[PDB]
C-alpha cells in the first residue's frame, strides 16, 4: 500500500535522480575541501602517502583519475599525486598559520584585517583546487564526514545547552546562533550584549553566567582539538546539507 | 537553465536537475513546487503519466 | 459499478489500496477467469439441475 498508493513509479527520472545524487556528492566534497580540520587532515595523511604509505585505491580512486584524461595508470598517477602534495604543502602550511592567526584573535579580540584573512582566504583557495582536482577517493572521505558530523553534533548539544539555560524568562532559541555569530571573539558575550531587554539581564546574571563560560571553554577545547571556532561551522553545515540531499535522493 | 545553485536549494522548492553535475553551471528550477520534489510537469513526466495499473 | 468494485477488492484485499481498473480486474479473475474459478462440468451439470 505504502509502495503503491504514496509511491509513483519513476519514469524516465532515473537519470534525473542519477544526476542530482552527482550534484550531492559535489556539494560534499566542496564542503569537504575547505579550511577546516578536513582539508588539513587530507592533507597531513597524504603527506605520508605516495613513498611509504598507500598512495592508491586509499585516498585517490584510480578510475577517477584516468577518467577524465593497470601498471602504467598506478605509477602516473602516483607521481602526480606526490607532485601535487609536495606543490600543495607550502599552501597548506600557509593555511595552517592563517589559520591558527585568525582563532587566535578570535580568541583575544583584536580583529586580524591587515591582509591577514586575504593571506588565509588565498592559502585556502590553492589548497581547495588541489584537493577537488586530486580526485581523492571516499575512504578518508568518510572518516572525514564522521568527525564532521561529530563536531557538528557537539557545537549543536553546546548551543541547546546554553539556549535552554539562558532562554528561561524570556530568552530563544533562534538568536543564539545570531549572537553568537557576531559576538564569539570578545569573551564577555553575554555581558556585551545586554542591549535591550530586561529579560537578558537576569539570564546573564545567576541564570547562564556559568553555563555561558562552560559552553566557551567547551568551544575553545574543541577548536584546538581538530578544525578552529568560525570556520568549521560553516563547513561541517554545508557538508551535512550535500549529504542530506544525496541521501534524500537515494 | 535554472535560479537555484546545489547549495541554496531551500524546502518546498524544484529539484528537477538541468544539465551536467561534472559541469560548469548544473542547477535546479527552484520554483513553488511544494508537496513534491520536482514541479509539476517535471513530476508528471516523471511520475510515468497515464497510470492505469 | 466502480464502487461495488472498489467495495469487492476491500472485502478481498483490504490492505491493497484499490484501483478503478484494478478492483474490475480482481473480480474478473476470481469469477471471470478460468484459470482461477476452474468450475468442474459436473459443477455446472449440477447447477442446471438444481436452477435450470
Ligand atoms: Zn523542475
Amino acid at each position: 500500500r505504502e509502495m503503491g498508493s504514496v509511491e509513483l513509479l519513476s519514469r524516465e527520472g532515473e537519470i534525473a535522480i542519477a544526476k542530482r545524487i552527482e550534484a550531492g556528492r559535489d556539494t560534499m566534497i566542496r564542503g569537504l575541501c575547505e579550511s577546516a580540520l578536513t582539508f588539513e587532515a587530507i592533507m597531513v595523511w597524504r603527506e605520508e602517502l605516495g613513498t611509504g604509505r598507500i598512495l592508491l585505491r586509499e585516498v585517490i580512486d584510480l578510475e577517477g583519475t584516468y577518467a577524465a584524461i593497470v601498471s602504467a595508470m598506478e605509477g602516473e598517477l602516483r607521481e602526480g599525486v606526490m607532485a601535487i602534495l609536495d606543490a600543495i604543502a607550502s599552501e597548506f602550511e600557509a593555511f595552517r598559520k592563517l589559520q591558527d592567526k585568525l582563532v587566535g584573535s578570535r580568541l583575544k579580540g583584536e580583529d586580524l584585517s591587515d591582509a591577514d584573512r586575504k593571506a588565509y582566504e588565498g592559502l585556502s583557495a590553492t589548497i581547495i583546487q588541489h584537493l577537488k582536482t586530486l580526485k581523492l577517493n571516499n575512504n578518508r572521505i568518510e572518516a572525514l564526514v564522521e568527525q564532521l558530523y561529530a563536531i557538528n553534533k557537539r557545537l549543536i548539544g553546546l548551543e541547546g545547552r546554553l539556549l535552554r539555560l539562558a532562554d528561561s524568562y524570556g530568552i530563544s532559541r533562534g538568536e543564539f546562533l545570531k549572537a553568537y555569530f557576531g559576538s564569539e571573539l570578545n569573551p564577555t558575550w553575554s555581558e556585551q550584549v545586554k542591549a535591550m531587554g530586561v529579560r537578558w539581564t537576569k539570564f546573564v546574571e545567576n541564570d547562564s553566567q556559568s553555563v555561558t563560560d562552560i559552553r566557551s571553554e567547551i568551544a575553545a577545547l574543541a577548536t584546538e582539538t581538530g578544525v578552529p571556532i568560525d570556520d568549521y561551522r560553516r563547513i561541517v553545515q554545508t557538508v551535512q546539507k550535500g549529504e542530506r540531499e544525496a541521501r534524500q535522493a537515494k | 537553465p535554472g535560479s537555484a545553485t546545489v547549495l541554496t536549494l531551500g524546502a518546498h522548492m524544484c529539484k528537477w536537475p538541468i544539465g551536467d553535475p561534472s559541469s560548469e553551471g548544473f542547477t535546479f528550477c527552484g520554483r513553488r513546487s511544494s508537496e513534491g520534489p520536482y514541479c509539476v510537469e517535471h513530476a508528471r513526466v516523471a511520475y510515468q503519466p497515464q497510470q492505469t495499473k | 459499478r466502480e464502487d461495488a468494485l472498489f467495495d469487492i477488492y476491500r472485502v478481498m484485499r483490504p490492505g491493497e489500496p484499490p484501483t478503478v481498473e484494478a478492483a474490475e480486474a480482481m473480480f474478473k479473475s476470481l469469477f471471470f477467469d478460468a484459470e482461477r474459478y476452474d468450475l468442474s462440468s459436473v459443477g455446472r451439470v449440477k447447477m442446471n439441475m438444481r436452477l435450470e
